[PDB]
């Protein structure tokens, strides 16, 4: 039939269209070299504890920072109330409140966490890598591209950003060392 | 009326052999004398510079490729070869690179010159449509070439105006690893805007011809509210010789002012920073992106939720459209208001030569495009948030409101009649 | 006053005996620690800058490190073909092939190895490893010096570099006085040329150009005002 | 006669505000319903094949140059993270690679179509001129591309189609230098090569638009000596539907058969010696350069000297035409020759479906090209080269001397009236 | 009798355990001269051929020579995500990543593995240092096996390659007789996977294309014979 | 007057134009870095005198070959008569006849020359690489491209190419060394 046989030619005309367009969009989509995404072992090895240690890794820089007393204190004194994101984005852990104690870090196979924070220095807000070394208003970290103020844990403040910095999953390597991945 | 004198091919046996392709009777009866009005000022010589620019730039273009090899290994380094090496060097990247400034500045006053005299207006929605099409394309295409140095402005800016697509909820990071290749910006992305950055000109060009071939149809706007008067029209006189020197006058005196600043002011318009290779693990302060996006970019870190005019509070009645989303979105109406206009204007009315409140409300229009352009370079402190807010609101405020108050209320003045003002 | 070098201007092709006074600085003190990788050897003979003699350049190139090959493996003998060599970690800096333009940019390389001057009355200890310059403005300050919100209040800041010369560092064949200030001004007109080497053929072909057109613009004006005269004649 | 239709805009309001911009009256009436004779036969398809080979080449070439980097050192590596990595990958080279294979065999049939029915024959030169530029513009990109994988076979490719141009004197080692960036290949002349050949197409492009406008202007051949007797025309049915869903039958006839192909036969048309990186110090056994290029290759390395019709031996009479110099005007002028036919055919009559000595030497020219193909792959030993020089010679002698004695004495057939033929 | 493959044809996506043991033979006996720079290891767990299990390629990386860096020149522990090593020189051959493709292919690969008889009988003494092949023809030949005008009369040629099996070289976890023409055979395939190894992709795709087209050719053929049919009726 | 300003304005602007166009022609031209175009030292160092030595330089490859008595033999054996190209394109000495005694190569610092012979290994019809170790229909190099036999002291024979194989500008380092440049 006329509508029959005119509307199938032109469906079909249109899926086989579809078929050889969709790699066109397909290909630019990470390749498999790209695919492989794995991990990275950091010694920390004695960097003088407390002022910063930066790692490349993914594309992005992983921060790995020892602790200052002063630094500390201003963390362990902030509330949930009042902060922007309370989730704790370390993926180290479930989705605990955003609490310097479960947000420092493990306790390098023993018993403490107020000591080392390793998380991924990419600021939420679009991607930029905030000034570390004890910046901004709160003690921490300032991103340059748009003005956010993150504090000594990391959790964002003042600005854009809507979430902290994120911490990925790593565990210790007895003592000396760092797993990202 | 619209006299077309095709010539009629009666020349001799070569223009009667011509029978065959047309050619020349399209570029005689059409794109060479084409009736325009005597009553031009010196704001429309603006299309003749951006089609000359355009050929420079794709010229040099070709050029320069002929040395870039895309890889971020070897692309500051050809970048030097070229600077030192070829004989011309420095010559074409200069002109490239101040050329794209140029071709802004020259879009800019295109533009502002159109809001004017009504060329937004019936019977022209076509060309605004289509020059809209393309500021958008140019756009696209001068932030694929300020990465191919791979510096360091190349590398923050790539991320933050990719990072932008990635805001949006569900469909956010999909786009963003199709567009930059991966996670994060590496060679792949250099390959795609080196690809893409050496394609979308020719789509211009094509658009151009479009854009060139609507007002060839539809008669060049006028100073006044008035047409060619088709019914024989004494006025109008044709574009060549007439038109097309006074243009290319105004052109030499242009192209003079922009060799001088190759040649004595070149790195001026730039960032000194693109003079460093790139650190994925080092960020510059004040990444600036560059001169002819600061308005768009302030408009986008403006909305913060940091003012008693903060809509975004509100905003957030949806849990969805957050912040970065509510700025993206604005930044994508204030250029899609920019297109909507000529149906907001609710005017019988034509060039604010004779709408004085326009006047007024025009200028500070202007004014504000300034403003937003210096404010983008400032930081996000106290007072700057402030104004920024005000620049944003206030640029919103024009395209959407005033306009239709104004076609209602606004026709204090006398209209001129025949657009021979032999006065 | 600011002592403007001979090329801040519409003219000022590059004083060559400055650049060559700038050369003798820079392989002599500048590259125990950085490096220009940018620059080829063979420049040192392009006219335009320091127009040594090539035979010259050759031996100061085999008479620098070993650059090793690109196809087989194996420390050669340098050849000028190559580039400057490079100096990249365990104290050392960042290249100067370009820093005259990632900075009026000579100016900042003139103000700031001139300026390293002792620590003020604020923080007299100063810091270990790290020494203070009047201009650099990108380093750590004490905070001591800091103000209540985390400004500082010196001009300058803590660079890890060293102060690079004395009051009489090295001699000048020409014959010269080798005070710092002079080997601070001729090294900067030597990283100025380095990063800029076709300067004085831009300022020729502006030269030109600005001729010419201003030619064809005076010419098309008058074709103007001939072909629009009937018609702007009676008003 | 001629009915454009232009359909007056009558549809619809929509239909009538697009009198802004014509566009969709250029469409419908001009390049949609184009009254075409009811005599075609299936050689008038392969203009339709050409355009979207075309297209599919210039698409699959866009998203290669995306992992291509031009470079000696990273070329071939590029190449293969393509052919691996990609998701696609080796579908876009081979459909790339075997794609101008089609490309070229389809203008073969266009062309020798057009010899034929006399499709050079006036008023129809203008069409004959742009397919002759055309076919050179094309070479020349297919020459650039296979270059660009700087496998083996490319190096030595690029070395003598390089010399050509330096054997001629005086100016010929300064061009050669001028061409290659120095004295011999490297990466500069990559650079060049990508640079052009990912310009080039849109030329192609271009003078492919001529090409539609030209033959829109004049007539379809039609398989006869008629035209479409103006003055309402019966005959002459439209494109649409009918001859576009014939032309879009035997295209997916032919997509079909290439990519049984590029999935079963793909490395078929290929050199496997174009896998083995370059060696500047090792020169590979019978480089034989491709397969849409041995014609002229050979015409080129048949004038040796080397047999009692040398012709060589006679044109030292001038010390400066040598030999290589010879070979490279009888390779022009084998395609110059070509492009002057519709002014050697001396014949006030049209296709040869009614000139049977015309038929006969037509078919034997169809058998010199195939024999030319086949020879430029054999090396110059005896008897090849005897081989070689005979079929040039005749090429030669068809295109300069046999139309001419055919339009004199070659008239002994009834031709058609009534381009209606309802037999 | 030719010893087809199973890939040979319009199906046959590469039987996977004939490329495990071609792996057994690769990194055990032609690794010691040959590399494989075009090929990832990852791709030993990609679908298609040898679908390994991760850890040991991670393992086998390990296991592999040191590939230093492309930033910090430092010999690391070689992750997989690089590419297999590059024997390059003094008594190594060419890389196999495309060699077979570079030639039906991996019936050259079989047929040349295949043969290093003796010389034969017109020049038994042979070469110093160069071994005998029947089916290599890019070698050379002594001139007591030449004829009149420089042909050879013998099959092949004289290659630099050692015979590289003998009766019994390796073992096969699986079970099966590893004589030498079956780890002729196996490495042939092996070699052809790190050549070709999206085959079978190709092979569905030209299946979906055929029949998707065939049918689009079909439907339009029904609707041409339609529209031209009052006009191809009376006669 | 309207002929000289109007003729005149067209003067101007076409001055101009090919002032700007000359450069997007200059520019393919060879860069300074391909302008360098230097020398290179190969050492003989016993490669076992009679089947050959390649190296690359200046982009193309320079054949350096010891004699074997046979090819020697076969070379002084060639009358200037029957020889294309008698102009001896070795470039350090002037256009004497293409002699073995002037065309085989300087004397090691002593006195001798049928003994080893470097020229430009590139064929002068099209500047393919002849393959070399005794080939040809004349014991020296085969050309592939199109099939041009030269001669053991590399004089063009038996093919399209038009001259010899030339000899670049050489002289010894005292018995072990060549200098190429
Ligand atoms: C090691 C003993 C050095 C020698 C000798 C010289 N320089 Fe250097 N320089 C060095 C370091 C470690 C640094 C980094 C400083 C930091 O805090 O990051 C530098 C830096 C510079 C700079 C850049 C300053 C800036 O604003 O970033 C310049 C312009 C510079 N140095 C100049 C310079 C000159 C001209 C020298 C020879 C006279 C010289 N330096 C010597 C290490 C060392
Ligand atoms: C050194 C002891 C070798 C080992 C073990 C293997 N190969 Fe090899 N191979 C070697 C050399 C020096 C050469 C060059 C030979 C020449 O005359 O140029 C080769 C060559 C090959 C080739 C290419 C043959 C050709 O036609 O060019 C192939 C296909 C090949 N070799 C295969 C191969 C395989 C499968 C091996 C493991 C079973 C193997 N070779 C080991 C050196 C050595
Ligand atoms: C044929 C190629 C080509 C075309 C066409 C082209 N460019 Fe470019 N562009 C390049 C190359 C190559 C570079 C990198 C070299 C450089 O920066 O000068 C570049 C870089 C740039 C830069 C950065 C300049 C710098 O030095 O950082 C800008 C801005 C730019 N292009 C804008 C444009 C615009 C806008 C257009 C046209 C609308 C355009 N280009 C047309 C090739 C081209
Ligand atoms: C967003 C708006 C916009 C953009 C961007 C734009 N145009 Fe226009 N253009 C217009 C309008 C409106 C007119 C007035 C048409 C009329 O008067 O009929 C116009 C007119 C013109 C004219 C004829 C009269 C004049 O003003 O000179 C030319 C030539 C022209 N444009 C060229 C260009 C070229 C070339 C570009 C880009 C490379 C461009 N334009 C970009 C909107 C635009
Ligand atoms: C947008 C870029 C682009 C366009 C347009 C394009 N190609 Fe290519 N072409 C490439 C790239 C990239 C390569 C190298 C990769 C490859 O070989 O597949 C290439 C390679 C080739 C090759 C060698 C194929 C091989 O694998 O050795 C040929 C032949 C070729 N092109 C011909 C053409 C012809 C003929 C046209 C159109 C008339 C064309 N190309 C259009 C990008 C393009
Ligand atoms: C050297 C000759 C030549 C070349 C090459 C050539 N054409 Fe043609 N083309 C012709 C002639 C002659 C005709 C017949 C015109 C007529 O009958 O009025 C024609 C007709 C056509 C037609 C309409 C009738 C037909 O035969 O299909 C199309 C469509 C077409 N060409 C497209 C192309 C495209 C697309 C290309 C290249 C990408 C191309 N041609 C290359 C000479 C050429
Ligand atoms: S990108 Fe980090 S705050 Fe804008
Ligand atoms: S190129 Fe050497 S003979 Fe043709």
């Amino acid at each position: 039939r006329r509508d029959f046989l005119y509307h199938a030619t032109a469906a079909t005309g249109v899926v086989v269209t579809g078929a050889a367009v969709w790699p066109l969009i397909n290909q630019m989509n990470a390749s498999a070299d790209v695919k492989a995404m794995a991990s990275i072992f950091v010694d920390v090895s004695a960097v003088e504890v407390g002022t910063q240690l930066t790692v490349k890794w993914r594309g992005k820089p992983v921060f790995i920072r020892r602790r200052d007393e002063k630094d500390i204190e201003l963390a362990r004194s902030v509330p949930l109330g009042a902060l922007r994101d309370t989730s704790a984005e370390n993926a180290n852990k479930p989705g605990a409140e955003a609490t310097d104690e479960n947000r420092t870090l493990p306790a390098f196979d023993g018993t403490n966490t107020g000591e080392w924070l390793v998380m991924l220095g990419v600021c939420t807000h679009l991607g930029c890598v905030p000034m570390g070394d004890k910046s901004g208003d709160f003690g921490g970290w300032f991103c340059p591209c748009h003005g956010s103020h993150y504090d000594s844990a990391g959790r964002i403040r003042k600005g854009p950003a809507p979430r902290n910095l994120d911490i990925p999953v790593a565990a210790f390597v007895d003592e000396t060392t760092i797993k990202l991945g | 009326s619209g006299i077309p004198h095709d010539h009629y091919e009666p020349k001799t046996g070569i223009e009667k052999w011509l029978h065959d392709r047309l050619p020349i009777v399209g570029l005689v009866y059409d794109t060479i004398m084409i009736p325009t009005p005597k009553n031009l000022n010196w704001w429309w010589i603006w299309g003749i510079v951006l089609a000359f620019t355009l050929v420079l730039q794709i010229v040099t273009g070709i050029v320069l490729a002929m040395h870039y090899t895309p890889h971020v290994d070897l692309a500051f380094a050809s970048v030097e070869h070229i600077m030192r090496d070829v004989n011309g060097g420095w010559a074409m990247r200069y002109i490239h690179a101040n050329g794209a400034s140029l071709f802004f500045l020259a879009v800019y006053i295109h533009i502002f010159r159109g809001l004017y005299y009504g060329s937004y207006k019936a019977p022209r929605e076509i060309t605004w449509i289509v020059g809209m099409v393309i500021y958008l394309l140019m756009m696209g295409t001068a932030f694929m070439g300020y990465v191919l140095p791979w510096g360091q402005m190349s590398f923050w800016g790539a991320t933050v105006i990719t990072g932008l697509f990635g805001a949006i909820p569900g469909i956010g990071p999909s786009i963003q690893a199709w567009l930059l290749g991966g996670p994060a910006v590496d060679n792949a992305t250099l390959n795609r805007f080196f690809s893409l950055h050496y394609l979308l000109p020719f789509v211009i060009a094509a658009l151009v011809a479009i854009h060139i071939w609507a007002f060839h149809t539809t008669g060049n706007n006028n100073p006044t509210g008035v047409e060619v008067r088709r019914t024989a029209e004494k006025d109008t006189l044709p574009f060549w010789p007439y038109f097309v020197i006074k243009d290319l006058f105004a052109l030499a005196l242009v192209l003079l002012g922009f060799f001088a600043v190759v040649a004595y002011m070149p790195n001026y318009l730039g960032h000194p920073d693109n003079y460093v290779q790139a650190n994925p693990l080092s960020t510059p302060a004040h990444i600036v992106p560059e001169w002819y996006f600061l308005p768009f970019y302030a408009i986008l870190r403006a909305f913060a939720a940091d003012v008693w005019v903060v809509i975004l509070v509100d905003g957030l009645t949806f849990g969805i459209v957050d912040a970065k989303f509510f700025g993206v979105i604005a930044m994508f109406g204030a250029i899609a208001v920019m297109a909507l206009a000529p149906w907001l204007d609710t005017s019988k009315v034509r060039s604010g030569a004779y709408r004085p409140k326009f006047r007024m409300w025009f200028w500070f229009l202007v004014l504000d495009f300034v403003v937003l352009t210096w404010v983008g370079a400032m930081p996000t402190e106290y007072p700057y948030d402030w104004i920024s807010l005000i620049a944003s609101t206030y640029w919103f405020a024009y395209f959407l409101v005033i306009l239709p108050l104004l076609g209602a209320t606004e026709k204090p003045e006398p209209i001129p009649a025949s657009i021979e003002e032999d006065f | 006053p600011d002592h403007a070098f001979s090329f801040e201007g519409i003219f000022g092709k590059y004083d060559q005996a400055q650049l060559r006074r700038g050369f003798q600085v820079y392989n002599e003190v500048c590259s125990a620690c950085h490096g220009m990788k940018f620059v080829p050897i063979r420049t040192l003979a392009d006219d335009g800058g320091p127009q040594l003699d090539p035979t010259f350049v050759r031996e100061y190139a085999a008479g620098l490190d070993t650059i090793i090959d690109k196809d087989s493996g194996e420390e050669r003998d340098r050849k000028e073909t190559d580039m400057f060599p490079t100096r990249v970690g365990d104290g050392m800096g960042p290249d100067l092939s370009v820093m005259a333009k990632a900075r009026g940019g000579p100016e900042y390389i003139y103000n700031y190895v001139i300026g390293f001057e002792e620590n003020p009355e604020c923080a007299p200890e100063g810091i270990d490893g790290y020494y203070y310059n009047k201009t650099f403005q990108i380093g750590g300050v004490p905070d001591t010096c800091k103000d209540a919100a985390g400004v500082k209040i010196t001009h300058g800041s803590w660079a890890r570099m060293p102060p690079p010369l004395v009051d009489d560092q090295v001699t000048y064949e020409d014959g010269t006085p080798a005070t710092v200030d002079q080997m601070a001004q001729d090294v900067s007109a030597f990283l100025m040329w380095a990063a800029e080497p076709k300067l004085v053929a831009r300022k020729q072909m502006g030269l030109v150009a600005m001729v010419m057109l201003g030619l064809l613009s005076v010419m098309l004006y008058l074709t103007n005002k001939r072909l629009w005269a009937p018609y702007k004649g009676h008003k």
